[PDB]
RNA sequence: GGUAUG
RNA sequence: ACUGACGCUCAGGUGCGAAAGCGUGGGGAGCAAACAGGAUUAGAUACCCUGGUAGUCCACGCCGUAAACGAUGUCGACUUGGAGGUUGUGCCGGCGUGGCUUCCGGAGCUAACGCGUUAAGUCGACCGCCUGGGGAGUACGGCCGCAAGGUUAAAACUCAA
């Protein structure tokens, strides 16, 4: 029943306190982004530099969700 | 008898010691000003700065995060210190830029 | 003699 | 022997108050913040070594704070014991009887640890103080101080300890 997510991809550009990370998307948009939950439990780390898919949100496109580190 | 002096004139000029700083690929501005301070002081003293720059885990697949941060340190110590030795290559998990005085 | 970091 | 309740407590007040510190002037062996150098180290603004100034000492004046602690307000009464110490004293080494004090422990108390006639027991008098953590003994104001600062003393906010 949630409405749609858009998945956008982008680079980590700084890693920030507690998971959250600056992202570069394609569209060249810096959003503020943090890591799954899925992603924290099974331990996949993200770094500077690293390919990121990130979920977003229409209600606020200056924050997203990191779902998948290439 | 007079070897006293004689050790003395030897020790009078000193002998250059290789200080080490080591950076990490996500230093931070302010941590990297007081590695650039310490470097600055160890070139005036006249001593030899072998400046590491240590790779973690995955971060040695962003090895030019790391080579930004050398690059930056030579061109902040540039009218200062002489490139001895710049990194090609991760040696290890490390890359050493060996400076000098001028 | 400082037992930096699995 | 005498006085005859003259007592206890005490907001405000007044004084005293380690060390560091401050002012003026002395003094300066040893020690030693700062500092200089030598090392150690990834770095080592340290610890270690060689030095070393203020200071530590004296006088006078200031400051007024400390884990200034028994982390335990002052005064009075009452309530089993044991072992010591110390300082009086009476009586014939012993047998008492006062003051101060260390340790153990009974009842009781206590969340527990423990306290336990020097109570944290049982009571009474008066005073001081507390009211979630952080923010904060901070800000503002007042008072005090040459200054360093001290004293009185919040709130927003944030946390679910
Ligand atoms: C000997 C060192 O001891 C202390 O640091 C210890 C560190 O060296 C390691 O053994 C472990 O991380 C310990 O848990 C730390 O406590 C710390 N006080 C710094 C000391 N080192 C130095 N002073 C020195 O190397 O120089
Ligand atoms: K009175
Ligand atoms: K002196
Ligand atoms: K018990
Ligand atoms: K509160
Ligand atoms: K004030
Ligand atoms: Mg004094
Ligand atoms: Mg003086
Ligand atoms: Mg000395
Ligand atoms: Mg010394
Ligand atoms: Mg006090
Ligand atoms: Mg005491
Ligand atoms: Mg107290
Ligand atoms: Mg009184
Ligand atoms: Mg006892
Ligand atoms: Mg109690
Ligand atoms: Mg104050």
């Amino acid at each position: 029943a949630k409405e749609d997510n858009i998945e956008m991809q982008g680079t980590v550009l700084e890693t920030l306190p507690n998971t959250m990370f600056r992202v570069e998307l394609e569209n060249g948009h810096v959003v503020t982004a943090h890591i799954s939950g899925k992603m924290r439990k099974n331990y996949i780390r993200i770094l500077t530099g690293d390919k990121v898919t990130v979920e977003l949100t229409p209600y606020d496109l200056s924050k997203g969700r990191i779902v998948f580190r290439s | 008898e007079k070897s006293k002096s004689s050790k003395e004139q030897k020790k009078k000029q000193k002998v250059i010691q290789v200080k080490e700083i080591k950076f990490r690929p996500g230093t931070d501005e302010g941590d990297y000003q007081v590695k650039l301070r310490s470097l600055i002081r160890f070139l005036e003293e006249g001593d030899k700065a072998k400046i590491t720059l240590r790779f973690r885990g995955r971060e040695m697949a962003h090895q030019q995060i790391g080579m930004e941060v050398l690059n930056r340190v030579k061109d902040d110590l540039q009218e200062l210190a002489v490139v001895e030795s710049f990194p090609t290559k991760i040696e290890g998990r490390q890359m050493i830029m060996v400076l000098a005085p001028k």
